[PDB]
RNA sequence: GGCGAGCCCGAGGGGCUCUCGCUUCUGGCGCCAAGCGCCCGCCCGGCCGGGCGCGACCCGCUCCGGGGACAGUGCCAGGU
RNA sequence: CUGUUUAAUUAAAACAAAGCAUCGCGAAGGCCCGCGGCGGGUGUUGACGCGAUGUGAUUUCUGCCCAGUGCUCUGAAUGU
RNA sequence: AGCGCCGUUCCGAAGGGACGGGCGAUGGCCUCCGUUGCCCUCGGCCGAUCGAAAGGGAGUCGGGUUCAGAUCCCCGAAUC
């Protein structure tokens, strides 16, 4: 039959993120000589909102310790960081919020965010506003770390990647209701065009697995399998459980 | 005198002492380019009975191509 | 020598310039568009003749290929005449329509008259 | 003296920049750099073949300079020379009629081809190998076969001093076969030190294996834990 | 290397064994070397214009890290 | 609720909607595109994010059944 | 297999430029200047190129003229 709108996402024609508008790619600095056996003062000039993105960017410019040149970065601001304030950035730098600083050098219980999966990817893991991870279990020999993550998983990590410590500005982004149709338009026309969200059931049978019959109802299992083919993962997929929650996760 | 005994050398291609060599010109060969030239042929007894003669106007690619 | 970048790029070399051993058309093309070609024909109608006493310009028609230096070059060159300025215009018919203004020093008329229009 | 003041820079972190320091290890290099040093780095750490591993162990400078000096007089012709040689034999033989004004002319041979036939046929006295060769095939049969027929060979480190003895760029292989009479026991000399080292230890060489080397950083870091242990138990 | 500490032997001194550092009140500035030591053509023992080194330690065989004989790739076989 | 829809027979009780939920995924990943490459979309993105569905503002409720069909977890203790 | 296709910074030796100094040569009124050839030194392109007659984009306005032109033609007055 006809393509489904799940299959139409890979395409990249009108489902593309609107990217124009953004002021740039929140990233660390690159680890360098400066950043792995010392610290190096950096000022935040201002800081900017980032379309599509609820927690606020921060532009912080540095020093080259090479060549006579000021480089603009672009992080996440952390909350509590004003303009003004030397963000300091580097191996031994101290803790305080904003320093950006690898994991070996903070102790146990440390809240950080944007930290690294790998060290030298410029901040990867927990970078949405109002989010945060947990350090500990630390290593002297094998140098792993143990950090919680927002979604409860201990993810065991390396201990030269750095975190700026602190938690994301911009928490509680959830807590208002969007109220109306309206606000819903233009918060998805300034992310990406995400929002063809019309019922499967509601519509055709020959364009969604669930659609079709006099009454509106689904007829098939939802929960479908991870083995099942393209335009069939339709529904729960893969869903272990279903309905009310019962405990936390339950999950080792 | 001595194309006879490159010949019978890399006839058995699957000894130790050709099959180091094999190895080490499989990965320069894949850490080049696809299509290129080799200034002179690596096999010069294949070349020479395939239709090489060492002159002006002769030459060898070396050329990449996938299996399946 | 010390390499003090960490970026290695094309050293300068020595770029030979181009001396051929034989020509490739053996002559000089000559110039089709000369003085002959570029002005083709005095426009002699009732428009372009009311400028030649209300203007001091003359109005000729000229090949597409041409422009404003070269018509004045050409009027210089064969009615022995000084121009002020050249305005330009294509006729729809697909040639050129060119008002040749010339100097206070002489008469547009009397030059109408020696080129016969 | 008037004033003359000292205004030191202090280099480290977080303060006035550094200066150009050599930076020869940092720069990107090109593929085909990269390709001929990861290539001898691939050489060094890879466990060659025992009939390859002969190449890195060859002769010495001062036997190699002994060689070249007695290889410097038998040099092969070049086309003047050869020009030179054929016009003068020509006016020679026209102007005096002589029949064999030339008894024996003593030179060498070169190529694979014409020094595989002179040791299969044990017409060689002496066999000099080249090292550098890229193509190892077409070398690796020569040690086994001059062991075989008796002949001594020479490994010798430099294809290009070959060639310059040769007058042209790659030589790969010079046989000595015809010795005068002032320089057979030079040449014996030589064949003795070359019998000495080569040919009464092919069977010690052989079952010798080269290469197995780890990097110097491996190599360091496992020295660093064999006294951390040597430290841990005692 | 102590303007720094370490655990000891110990009379100066010794290194069994260890960690490097020279930027943390400030919305300032910071590059194209100061100094020192040698070598040249110029004013009879003087003056101008230039080069090298120390400043900025030496050597080395991967740009640096993270995985690693796994992942993936080519073919074959069985499920769905 | 405001909005949208069968242009050329329907304007709706249909669709959408905020709210309430559920499931997958910690990047060698979830869902997809591609005949092909470790090629692309989400991704200038990182669980307050992305992807897939049910219901449809607020208040009050979410009863009982895993026998069946699905989905998921575990162990070469164990049949094929 | 292939016309070709993927991709736009990715796996590229992807700057042909100028300043300053030194040396050799040529020319003009060889006083004084302008170039050629070599050496040293410096120099991220966010990567060739296209893409708006409504986006960015320096500077012309007044009177008169024809059957048909007008900030364009004539006169006068300005600017880049
Ligand atoms: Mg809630
Ligand atoms: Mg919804
Ligand atoms: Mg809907
Ligand atoms: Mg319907
Ligand atoms: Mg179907
Ligand atoms: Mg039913
Ligand atoms: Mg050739
Ligand atoms: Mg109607
Ligand atoms: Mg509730
Ligand atoms: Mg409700
Ligand atoms: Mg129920
Ligand atoms: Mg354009
Ligand atoms: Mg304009
Ligand atoms: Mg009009
Ligand atoms: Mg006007």
């Amino acid at each position: 039959g006809r393509v489904i709108r799940g299959q139409r996402k890979g395409a990249g024609s009108v489902f593309r993120a609107h990217v124009k508008h953004r002021k740039g790619a929140a990233r660390l600095r690159a680890v360098d000589f400066a950043e792995r056996h010392g610290y190096i003062k950096g000022i935040v000039k201002d800081i900017i909102h980032d379309p599509g993105r609820g927690a606020p960017l921060a532009k912080v410019v540095f020093r080259d310790p090479y060549r006579f040149k000021k480089r603009t970065e672009l992080f996440i601001a952390a909350e509590g960081i004003h303009t003004g304030q030397f963000v300091y950035c580097g191996k031994k730098a101290q803790l305080n919020i904003g320093n950006v600083l690898p994991v070996g050098t903070m102790p146990e219980g440390t809240i950080v965010c944007c930290l690294e999966e790998k060290p030298g990817d410029r901040g990867k893991l927990a970078r949405a506003s109002g989010n945060y991870a947990t350090v500990i279990s630390h290593n002297p020999e094998t140098k792993k770390t143990r950090v919680k993550l927002p979604s409860g998983s201990k993810k065991v990590i390396s201990s030269a990647n750095r975190a700026v410590v602190g938690v994301v500005a911009g928490g509680g982004r959830i807590d208002k209701p969007i109220l109306k149709a309206g606000r819903a338009y233009h918060k998805y026309k300034a992310k990406r065009n995400c929002w063809p969200r019309v019922r499967g059931v509601a519509m055709n049978p020959v364009e969604h697995p669930f659609g079709g019959g006099n009454h509106q109802h689904i007829g098939k299992p939802s929960t479908i399998r991870r083995d099942a083919p393209a335009g069939r993962k339709v529904g729960l997929i893969a869903a272990r459980r279903t309905g009310r929650l019962r405990g936390t996760k339950t999950v080792q | 005198g001595a194309y006879k005994y490159i010949q019978e050398l890399w006839r058995k291609k699957q000894s130790d002492v050709m099959r180091f060599l094999l190895r080490v010109r499989c990965w320069q060969y894949r850490q080049l380019s696809a299509l290129h030239r080799a200034p002179r042929p690596t096999r010069p007894d294949k070349a020479r009975r395939l239709g090489y003669k060492a002159k002006q106007g002769y030459v060898i690619y070396r050329i990449r191509v996938r299996r399946g | 020598k010390i390499r003090t970048s960490p970026t290695f790029r094309r050293p300068k070399t020595l770029r030979l310039r181009r001396q051929p051993k034989y020509p490739r058309k053996s002559a000089p093309r000559r110039n089709k568009l000369d003085h002959y070609a570029i002005i083709k024909f005095p426009l002699t109608t009732e428009s372009a003749m009311k400028k030649i006493e209300d203007n001091n310009t003359l109005v000729f028609i000229v090949d597409v290929k041409a422009n404003k230096h070269q018509i004045k070059q050409a009027v210089k060159k064969l009615y022995d005449i000084d121009v002020a300025k050249v305005n330009t215009l294509i006729r729809p018919d697909g040639e050129k329509k060119a008002y040749v203004r010339l100097a206070p020093d002489y008469d547009a008329l009397d030059v109408a008259n020696k080129i016969g229009i | 003296n008037p004033l003359f003041e000292k205004r030191p820079k202090n280099f480290g972190i977080g303060q006035d920049i550094q200066p150009k320091r050599d930076l020869t290890r940092f720069v990107k290099w090109p593929r085909y750099i990269r390709l001929q040093r990861q290539r001898a780095i691939l050489y060094k750490r890879l466990k060659v073949p025992p009939a390859i591993n002969q190449f890195t162990q060859a002769l010495d400078r001062q036997t190699a300079t002994q060689l070249l000096k007695l290889a410097h007089k038998y040099r092969p012709e070049t086309k003047q020379e050869k020009k030179q040689r054929l016009l003068a034999r020509a006016e020679k033989k026209a102007a005096g009629k002589g029949d064999v004004p030339t008894k024996r002319p003593p030179v060498l041979r070169a190529g694979v081809n014409t020094v595989t036939t002179l040791v299969e046929n044990k017409k060689a006295q002496l066999v000099v190998i080249a090292h550098d060769v890229d193509p190892i095939e077409l070398v690796v049969f020569l040690p086994a076969l001059c062991r075989k027929m008796g002949v001594p060979y020479c490994i010798i480190k430099g294809k290009a001093r070959l060639g310059r003895l040769v007058h042209r760029k790659t030589c790969t292989t010079v046989a000595f076969t015809q010795v005068n009479s002032e320089d057979k026991g030079a040449l014996a000399k030589l064949v003795e030190a070359i019998r000495t080292n080569y040919n009464d230890r092919y069977d010690e060489i052989r079952r010798h294996w080269g290469g197995n080397v780890l990097g110097p950083k491996s190599v360091a870091r496992i020295a660093k834990l064999e006294k951390a242990k040597a430290k841990e138990l005692a």
